[PDB]
Parts: structure tokens; C-alpha cells; sequence
């Protein structure tokens, strides 16, 4: 992605404060609720009929944590996004056949979640930096589509 | 299309915004200009510096326009008729930019109303903004 | 979306399509399956081979459905209410897919009615399809 | 991007039968008429008030041919697109500020126009092959956006 030296410092400093479990569980949960068609990929997780059942589902929280941990790998390897997500790109594109637009949706949902947990500390300047990182992850995951 | 549950969610959440619609509009715009530089292209005559009084003034217009939409969920095409003609025919704004402003509005709302910005609310507010974006980009009826 | 002028174009243009709706729906589908693989996901039980009796049969369903809508442009949310529940609530189809079908459909029409597919009719037929897509992906209840 | 050995054959074959004088101009015109907001980047072209003026405009055919030309350069350098369109990339990105999504829309109308021109010879297989080429070109012009 390549951000100013100062930006990296700012992005990395916020991530030291992120609880992958809380944040991930909410991010994946909101995705399932705000964009219901994403539910099709998780029918095995169980009852996702309503927001209360979705936020409470234990598999949603568990898979949510895994996803956020993956973002963390991206945040600590901003110089090599392509190589960092190569395997996940094959899984999501070739094997699961997920449309690339969804990666961006999850990226923005993630940003909204961070905004809700850090409030005023999530300044418009820090967010701008995070839209770059998030945009970066999305393209790398969509790399197998090219 | 907004359902009944969505209309109720929107009218309720906006009750929470209360008289802060204008401030949130300004922050939304400030987040958009720094987060997606391309949008500045549309404001060559504005002073986009930080804390600009020009951005605060405009942010207020946007805030009011949205409070107006919340009052006419049953007929958005009619209540926003003039804004549509301005954004689609004169300005010719690329529809993509509306998604960017909507995401910045939601982000701004998550920051100020952390306890009221639930999943359900988040979901309805998003249908509402897409619905308003549809009207403003259409050369419709 | 869908102004007085668009409706006239849609009704008129579908008239040129006539009873080939069924056949065009089938060709459109085949073009989609081959052109955009991600869409094969929703039909695990189908025979996606060239000449399928399921595809051709389904294409027919899509064809009449579109003819039905063309006759209820003033109330698409009502006439299509059932299909909306099927695609958005039961099947949960991803909205991006609707743009793909729409594209493949227009491409099919360009193939068979090159002289009726004028730039103006092209523009009207695109809006018509977007509106139908919004209703089927809507969850207004 | 990648196509079968027999794919490039059927693709390049069709491209030889293309009228570079027309196709270019009709693709751009249809883009300007079906998605009106794109007219914002072509004001200096003059009258674009109605479909009749656009398809007739002289600068639309002229510029149209240039566009249809760099597309051919795409049909040939398929396994090195990032390089071929690298310069045009920093052009539409740095100067023009055109949103990536619009490259996809022009690619699709180009496809529809080809469809109107070759009728049944433009088969779903052939169309499928061209969706690949259309997708790659679009992705290459977007490389400078990160
Ligand atoms: C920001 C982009 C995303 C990231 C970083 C991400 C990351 C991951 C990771 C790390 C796994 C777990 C792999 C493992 O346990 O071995 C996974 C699995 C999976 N992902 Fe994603 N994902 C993303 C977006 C999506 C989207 C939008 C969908 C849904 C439409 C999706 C559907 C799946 C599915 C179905 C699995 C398999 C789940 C399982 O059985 O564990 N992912 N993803
Ligand atoms: C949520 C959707 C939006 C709403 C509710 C909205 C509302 C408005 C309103 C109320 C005005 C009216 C000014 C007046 O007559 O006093 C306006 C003007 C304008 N809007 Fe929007 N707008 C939205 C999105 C956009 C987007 C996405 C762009 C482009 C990035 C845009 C660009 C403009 C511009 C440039 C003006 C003219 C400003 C000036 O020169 O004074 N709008 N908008
Ligand atoms: C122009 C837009 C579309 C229209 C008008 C349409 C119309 C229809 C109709 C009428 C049916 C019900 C037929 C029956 O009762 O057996 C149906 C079923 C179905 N549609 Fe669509 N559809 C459209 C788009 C989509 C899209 C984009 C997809 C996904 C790629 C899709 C996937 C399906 C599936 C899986 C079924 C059930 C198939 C079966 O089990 O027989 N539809 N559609
Ligand atoms: C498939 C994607 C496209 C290709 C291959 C393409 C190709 C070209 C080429 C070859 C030039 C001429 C540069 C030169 O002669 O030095 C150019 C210029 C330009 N393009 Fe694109 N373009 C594409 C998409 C777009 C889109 C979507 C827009 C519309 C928003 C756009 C707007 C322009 C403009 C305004 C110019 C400047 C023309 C002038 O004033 O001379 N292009 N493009």
C-alpha cells in the first residue's frame, strides 16, 4: 500500500489496542445483518434468522476472531499484501467463489466497528489511513481475479 | 425499498441525532475529503482546509436535507426532486461517490452514538442512505 | 427511475421482442453461466450443459416474469412481491449477480435485434432492468 | 490474465474483422448516453445534449478510435497488461481522476456493441472469452489506485 512513515506509526499504534475477539465478532456479525445475502456462505453455522441470534451465535464470534487476526497480518506486512493473502485469495476466489465487492463491504464494516469502539480517538485522519489499509487488503484478496 | 421496520428504525435513530445533524454532516464531509481525495474535484471553489467555515456551512445543508428525507420516507422522489436535478443534471456526480459519503455518515454516527448504533439500526440506516442515493442519481420519476 | 419516456420505450421495445422472451431468457442465462462462473453457485441441482432442458425451461420462467413486469411498471413492488421474497429472503442472491444477468440480457438483445437496439432504447432498457433488480433484491417486509 | 490456446485464436480472429472506424465511436457514445454522468469528463467535446448529437459528434468518433485502438493493444499484450496500460493509468488516475468502476462499464458496452455488430457469430463462448479480456484491461488501468 505504502503510507507515509508517520501514518504507519499511527495505524500500528491503534492496532495494539484492538481486541480481535470483540472487534471481529461484531464486524462479522454486522456483515451478516447489514448484508443478509452474505449469510448463504455460513448456513452451517446455524440459526442466523435474526440479529439477536446472529450476534449471540458462538460460531460467528469464533470465525470473527479468525478474520480479524488475518487483518492483523496485513497491518504488520503492509509492504507485502499480495504475498500475505495469496492463499486466502485462492480460497475465497477459486474455491468459495465470493464476489470481490463483498471484501470491500467487510472492510468498511470493520472501519465502522473501529469507529464505534474508539470514538473520538478515531479521527478523520486516522480513518483515512485505515481506508487505505482496508482498500489494500481487498485488492490483495481479489488478486486471483487479478 | 424501505420496509415498515426500517422506517421505524430510521425515524427513531434520527430522533437521537436531534439537533446535531448539521455537525455530523460537516464531520462526514471532512472524513470523506481526507478518506477519498477524488471527491475534492467536485469542490474546486471551496476552501477545504481543516475547520473551514465553508465545509461547516455545507455540512449543515446536507444535514437538513437528510432530516427532510426522514420526514418523507413514504415519498422520497417527491421531497428530494430539486436535489436530484441539481446532482444528476447540473453537477453530474458519479454515483460511486454517494456510497463514499454514506459510509462516512455511518462512520460519523458510530463515533457519536456508540450505544444506540446497534446492528439493526446500522442495517436500516444503510437502506435509507442507499434509497436517498438512488433518488439523487436518477434522471427519474 | 422509469420516467414517462422510458416506459414508452420499454413497452415498445418488449413489443419487438414478442414471444421470444422465453428463448432470450435461456440464451441470457447460458451467457451468464459461461461468462460469469460465480453465478453457477445458485444452481447446484441444474444441468448447466449446452442445451439443458432445465436451463431452457428456467429461461422461460425468467422471460414471462419480465413480460409480467413490463405490464406493471406503475407497481413493480406489488406484481413482483412473490419473486422478491424468493430471491431476497429465501434464496439470498447477491445483488451483484443481477447486474451480470442484466448485462448478459442486453447483450442477448443486441444480438437478435441489432436494428431496434438503438442508443435510446438501450438506455431505457437498462434502467428498467435496474428497477426490477432493486425490487427483487429488496426486502420490504 | 489467461485464456486457452484455442481461446486467443477465436478472440484475435474476431478482432481482425472489426471496423476501428465505427466501434470505437459507438462504444463511447453509448457510454455517454446510458450513463450520463460520464459526460462530465468530455465537456470540451461540445454538444452532447441528446443521443442524436453524441453519435454524430466528430470528437466522439475521433477519440473513440483512439480508445478502441489501445484496446487492441490489450488484445495482443494479454500476458503483460500491467505494463502496456501503465502510462494511461497514471493519466486517468492523476490527471482525470476517473473512478475505476467506470472502466468496467465502458468494457461492458464495448462488449454489447460487438454483440450488435457480429450477431450470432458472437457466441456465449466467444463472449465469455471477451469478458476476460475486458476484465483484465479494466484492472490494468486501475493499478495506480492504492
Ligand atoms: C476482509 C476480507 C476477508 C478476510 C480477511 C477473510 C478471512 C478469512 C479467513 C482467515 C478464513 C479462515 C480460514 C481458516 O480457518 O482456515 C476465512 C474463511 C472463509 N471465508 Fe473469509 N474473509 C474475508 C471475507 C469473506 C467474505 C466477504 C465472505 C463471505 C461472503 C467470506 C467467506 C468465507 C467462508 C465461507 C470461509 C470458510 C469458513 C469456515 O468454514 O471456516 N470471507 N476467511
Ligand atoms: C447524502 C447525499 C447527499 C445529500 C443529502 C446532498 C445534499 C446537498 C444539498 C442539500 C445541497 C444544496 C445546496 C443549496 O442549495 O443550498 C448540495 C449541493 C452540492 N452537493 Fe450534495 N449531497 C449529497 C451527496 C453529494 C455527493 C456525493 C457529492 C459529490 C462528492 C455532492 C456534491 C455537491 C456539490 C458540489 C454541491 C454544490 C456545492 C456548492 O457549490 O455550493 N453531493 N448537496
Ligand atoms: C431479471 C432478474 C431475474 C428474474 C426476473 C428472475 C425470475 C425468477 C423466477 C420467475 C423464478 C421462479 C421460478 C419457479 O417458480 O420455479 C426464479 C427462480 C430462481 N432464480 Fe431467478 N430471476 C432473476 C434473477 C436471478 C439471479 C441473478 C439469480 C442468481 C444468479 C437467480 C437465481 C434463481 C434460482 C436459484 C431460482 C430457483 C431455481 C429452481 O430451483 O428452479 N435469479 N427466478
Ligand atoms: C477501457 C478503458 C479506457 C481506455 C482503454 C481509454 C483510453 C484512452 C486513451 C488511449 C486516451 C488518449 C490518450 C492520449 O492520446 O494521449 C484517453 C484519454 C481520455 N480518457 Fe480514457 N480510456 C478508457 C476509459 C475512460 C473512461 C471510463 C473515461 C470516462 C470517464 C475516460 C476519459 C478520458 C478523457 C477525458 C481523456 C482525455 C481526452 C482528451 O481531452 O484528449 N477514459 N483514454
Amino acid at each position: 500500500v505504502q503510507l507515509s512513515g508517520e501514518e504507519k506509526a499511527a495505524v500500528l499504534a491503534l492496532w495494539d489496542k484492538v481486541n480481535e475477539e470483540e472487534v471481529g465478532g461484531e464486524a462479522l456479525g454486522r456483515l451478516l445483518v447489514v448484508y443478509p445475502w452474505t449469510q448463504r456462505f455460513f448456513d452451517s453455522f446455524g440459526d442466523l434468522s435474526n440479529p439477536g441470534a446472529v450476534m449471540g451465535n458462538p460460531k460467528v464470534k469464533a470465525h470473527g476472531k479468525k478474520v480479524l487476526h488475518s487483518f492483523g497480518e496485513g497491518v504488520h506486512h503492509l509492504d507485502n499484501l499480495k504475498g500475505t493473502f495469496a492463499a486466502l485469495s485462492e480460497l475465497h476466489c477459486d474455491k468459495l467463489h465470493v464476489d470481490p465487492e463483498n471484501f470491500r463491504l467487510l472492510g468498511n464494516v470493520l472501519v465502522v466497528v473501529l469507529a464505534r469502539h474508539f470514538g473520538k480517538d478515531f479521527t478523520p485522519e486516522l480513518q483515512a489511513s485505515y481506508q487505505k489499509v482496508v482498500a489494500g487488503v481487498a485488492n490483495a484478496l481479489a488478486h486471483k481475479y487479478h | 425499498v424501505l420496509s415498515a421496520a426500517d422506517k421505524t428504525n430510521v425515524k427513531a435513530a434520527w430522533s437521537k441525532v436531534g439537533g446535531h445533524a448539521g455537525e455530523y454532516g460537516a464531520e462526514a464531509l471532512e472524513r470523506m475529503f481526507l478518506g477519498f481525495p477524488t471527491t475534492k474535484t467536485y469542490f474546486p471553489h471551496f476552501d477545504l482546509s481543516h475547520g473551514s467555515a465553508q465545509v461547516k456551512a455545507h455540512g449543515k445543508k446536507v444535514g437538513d436535507a437528510l432530516t427532510l428525507a426522514v420526514g418523507h420516507l413514504d415519498d422520497l422522489p417527491g421531497a428530494l426532486s430539486d436535489l436530484s436535478n441539481l446532482h444528476a443534471h447540473k453537477l453530474r456526480v458519479d454515483p460511486v461517490n454517494f456510497k463514499l459519503l454514506s459510509h462516512c455518515l455511518l462512520s460519523t454516527l458510530a463515533v457519536h452514538l456508540p450505544n444506540d448504533f446497534t446492528p439493526a439500526v446500522h442495517a436500516s440506516l444503510d437502506k435509507f442512505l442507499s434509497s436517498v442515493s438512488t433518488v439523487l442519481t436518477s434522471k427519474y420519476r
